[PDB]
RNA sequence: CGGAGAGGUA
């Protein structure tokens, strides 16, 4: 069902896309997985610990 | 936005962050096809079908 | 560049008296103004003292 | 750029055949113990093997 | 022997989506120039951003009446305002509206040297006819990202309670998408084109951004070589600077009727610190 | 001029005190230590490097000794004062002097999780790749060949190397021949020392 | 509003006290950054001088862990509200859904 | 100040004796360290004028897997000594030379014919070793002018011409601190050459080539 | 410029 959802929109069904370097403009081999993950921010700041 | 370490996945077996990454990219692709139909004028008839 | 002290400790194989002789030598350089037996590259008395015992 | 995806963990093609063969063995080797041939202790040491 | 590139075509999909082309390119120069221009368009590009005082507020953590949004939320959506200024580098806009209804960017002042790119940008919402909002949007011009937290010098001037600092994000470029590919035959193979696909918030021109990043790149490649009563008493004698008064002793200044009692006392107080008027 | 004058200068943080702080930081080692100090390899001496921020940077090779990952670990810093304390930090507990564990002569500076994978990718040998079956005049030509996008990192190629051998009584016989290897292994040879 | 969820985001958000659930239904008569006014229906109003419902949204305050606790309205004038609808989004809330 | 970018001050230029230098650009802006460092790096290796050896034929051998008596090396091995040879050539495009010599001892670069404009920069470079008093070596080396590296498959024995006169280049971005600012790059470029041109002058070459590619925009 | 208890981090 995830692959079928990736086929409705124009997106690669494999899930892994091919990225380029940002400092050298080169192409990385072994195309990597790129997506959207939901990250959280814990209440452990460096200002309250230094 | 985020560059995670891929070698942390096989050590601690948490595959849920791999399917969520694929499913999160899929959910964004359905949000880009609608944003395209909303950035430019499109009848509600086309939006009710997709 | 005082990265390691391998060649220093190979001469005198104690690693304890070296700190003692270097503390007295570096103190004579700091306490009283003097020219180091070796040229300086904006270093301190500790680095100059260990660099002197290298020979 | 050595990433890790969902397709990088391939399931063997005969995994379903081994499990189906394994559950078929247990479905009849357990009944052999009920006939009084082997004890529950030795049967326990057999199913785990 | 190198076929230098030329700005061939500039496409325009919308007011924000552009597509430029750089041809002809030699071998190994597509990625060499594509990446080098992308690293400048994203990093440093001039732009304008809101740097605003509301009438009935004292801090962004307060709340006004007749407004559905929040004071901090108002300062949040003012950040994403596409402003274009060509005349000066420091403008002060004004937004006044009353009555039930949303508050878009059209309602803001219509200064001659201020162009609003997205007039339908919703800024606030009014919910009572007996209410009004009045603010002065101080717009500036710069490059990069500068947060309001860095404005804690407290050695230049002080700000009233009414002033509210906002995070400055004057960077019009959003993303750069170049792609090298084989060009036409051109009676000579091994020629590639560079198709840059930029995107901005309608506050910059495609040509004006490529001719500007390349200028910055060439500007860095040149490093390729080997290696008032008290003051009025002194101003009466055509002496305005402290150097003219310090050149003469305090005795010589006291022998003139232009100096007064308050001026002599102020000069003596400044001389007590051994800073000036030391003969 | 006086002790009070210097305090107000540091208090206002003039642009000149930063170049004066760099003077003492240059050759004054500091001691780093974590909470669970089990063995003696948990307190080592390092040279401070001023960096903007509020976080300490620790070399990713001594993390094995400290047993400290990067999920929220904290450490404590200590600054020696006297001459003897500074000399003991350099001659007895310097990070470049404690590479062998006190329990066994085996090293403790083994890298992992990004260095052992990377070298495994260079030293890898593919079967069919662009550049297979060619000849390179040494490791320097291999680096030029790979970065130019003309050959893969893992492709068999005969490369000439000059490996010194100090097995004699101080003499170094410079053996030169043609070894069978790949592009990746050849580039890595530019790091391997003479002996 | 996390795109990948388990459907248990509205349950935690509504059962908590950080949101402002509409007691009785009606139509929003006056929405505000700190107040909400909804004209209750004719049946949902008590017989003897019922009136309306007024919700006073909390402003910027501090929690036990020194964190900001404020609500934000998510309705508009004229919008018909029904009993049980969410009228404000407190800390870590997006249209009546948990978002951390 | 909208276009007031900092300029690096190369206060330190340390170089090894003959064919190795180490330039340190400082201070640069945030992000220009990798920008400028990689811009000249890709050009230095992939687009650099120079002359090298393209094809050499043997007067009595027409196969790679062969051998000649009296030679301590092999025919495949002597190809490397022809690749590692660095030759500077005049405005002429190409010219063929020879290695006609019969004698016991290593064959150095001085045994090659002068051929006028052909100026050998490393006369100490040894091609092959000879041990018999009658074993004669003879070949026809053909130089050519090009830009970059041309492998054998991209193209009498073929020779992979290394036109680029730079052996290696690897920049290294570091951190430099202004009186107050600290997050600024510090470029450190390391590069070795083949003796044809000094590495210090090699930077000015590619930097000029890249500066000429931006004339239609500046 | 304290004493107990609770929670949390490595
Ligand atoms: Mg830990």
């Amino acid at each position: 069902e995830i692959k079928e959802l990736l086929k409705l929109g124009d997106l690669p069904t494999s899930g892994q896309i091919r990225l380029y370097d940002g400092r050298t403009g080169e192409q990385f081999e072994r195309p990597v997985t790129v997506g959207y993950m939901y990250m959280l921010k814990l209440n452990h700041l460096v200002d309250d610990k230094m | 936005d985020i560059v995670l370490n891929p070698l942390g996945v096989p050590s601690r077996m948490n595959i849920g962050q791999i399917l969520e990454t694929h499913l999160g990219m899929a959910a964004k692709g359905i949000g880009d096809k609608i944003n395209a139909m909303l950035k430019q004028q499109q009848e509600v008839a086309k939006l009710r079908e997709f | 560049a005082r990265v390691t002290v391998q060649d220093a400790v190979e001469k005198i194989g104690n690693r304890f008296d070296l700190v003692l002789v270097a503390a007295r030598r570096a103190r004579q350089m700091q306490v009283g103004g003097k020219d180091p037996l070796v040229p300086e590259e904006n270093d301190k008395t500790t680095v100059i003292a260990l660099r002197e015992i290298e020979e | 750029g050595a990433s890790v995806g969902i397709d990088d963990m391939v399931i063997p093609e005969k995994k379903h055949e081994i499990i189906s063969e394994a559950e078929a063995e247990v479905a009849e080797i357990q009944e052999q113990f009920q006939s009084g041939l082997v004890t529950a202790g030795e049967r326990y040491n057999k199913v785990i093997d | 022997e190198f076929l230098k590139p030329r700005l061939v075509d500039i496409e325009q999909v919308s007011s924000t989506h552009a597509k430029v082309t750089l041809e002809p390119l030699e071998r190994g120069f597509g990625h060499t120039l594509g990446n080098a221009l992308r690293r400048i368009l994203l990093s440093s590009m001039p732009g304008c951003a809101v740097t605003v005082e509301i009438d009935g507020v004292l801090h962004e953590y307060s709340t006004k009446e007749g407004v559905q949004e929040d004071i901090l939320e108002i300062l949040l959506n003012l950040k994403g305002l596409a402003v274009r200024v060509q005349g000066k580098d420091e403008v002060i806009l004004t937004l006044n509206k009353s009555g039930i209804g949303p508050v878009t960017a059209a309602d803001i002042t219509h200064d001659g040297d201020v162009e609003i790119v997205k007039p339908q940008h919703v800024i606030c919402h009014l919910t009572d006819e007996n209410a009004s909002i009045s603010m002065r949007i101080k717009v500036q011009r710069g490059r990069g990202y500068v947060p309001a937290s860095t404005r804690i010098h407290s050695e230049e001037d002080e700000r009233p309670i009414g002033r509210l600092l906002v995070d400055a994000c004057y960077s019009p470029v959003e993303r750069i998408a170049y792609n090298v590919e084989a060009a036409r035959v051109e009676q000579r193979t091994d020629l590639d084109k560079l198709v840059i696909e930029m995107e901005t918030n309608g506050t910059i021109d495609p040509e004006e951004a490529i001719r500007r990043a390349a200028t910055i790149l060439a500007e860095q490649l040149e490093a390729f070589v080997d290696l008032v009563r008290s003051a009025n008493c002194l101003k009466a004698e055509a002496i305005h600077y402290i150097g003219d008064l310090v050149q003469r002793t305090e005795v010589e200044l006291l022998k003139t009727p232009n100096l007064g009692k308050k001026s002599l006392t102020e000069i003596k107080d400044v001389l007590a610190s051994r800073g000036l008027s030391l003969g | 001029t006086t002790i009070k004058a210097a305090k107000k200068m540091v208090e206002r943080e003039e642009a000149v005190v930063w170049d004066i702080l760099d003077e003492v930081i240059r050759e004054h080692p500091v001691l780093l230590n974590r909470a669970p100090t089990l063995h003696r390899l948990g307190i080592q001496a390092f040279e401070p490097v001023l960096i903007e921020g509020k976080a300490i940077q620790l070399h990713p090779l001594v993390c094995a000794a400290y047993n400290a990952d990067f999920d929220g670990d904290q450490m404590a810093v200590h600054v020696p004062l006297t001459l003897e304390a500074q000399l003991e930090a350099r001659a007895l507990m310097m990070s470049t002097n404690n590479i062998l564990s006190p329990a066994n002569g085996e090293p403790i500076i083994v890298p992992s999780q990004d260095v052992v994978l990377g070298l495994y990718y260079m030293t890898r040998d593919c079967v069919n790749a662009k550049g297979e079956g060619m000849v390179l005049t040494g490791p320097k030509e291999a680096e030029r060949l790979y970065r130019s996008g003309l050959a893969s990192l893992h492709a068999r190629v005969k490369v000439r190397i000059t490996e010194y051998e100090k097995d004699a009584n101080g003499e170094l016989v410079a053996k030169t021949s043609l070894k069978d290897t790949t592009v990746g292994r050849a580039i890595l040879w530019m790091i391997v020392p003479k002996g | 509003k996390p795109l990948v969820g388990t459907g248990m985001e509205r349950a935690v958000a509504v059962d908590s006290g950080v949101t402002a659930v509409a007691k009785r239904g009606g139509v929003v008569q006056y929405v505000d950054a700190s107040r909400i006014v909804i004209k209750v229906n004719e049946d949902e109003m008590y017989p003897g001088e019922a009136g309306i419902d007024i919700y006073n949204l909390t402003k910027y305050t501090r929690s036990n862990q020194n964190t900001c606790i404020n609500q934000m309205p998510c309705v508009s004038l004229g919008e018909p509200v029904e009993r049980g609808d969410v009228l404000a989004d407190g800390p870590s809330t997006d249209l009546g859904e948990l978002a951390l």
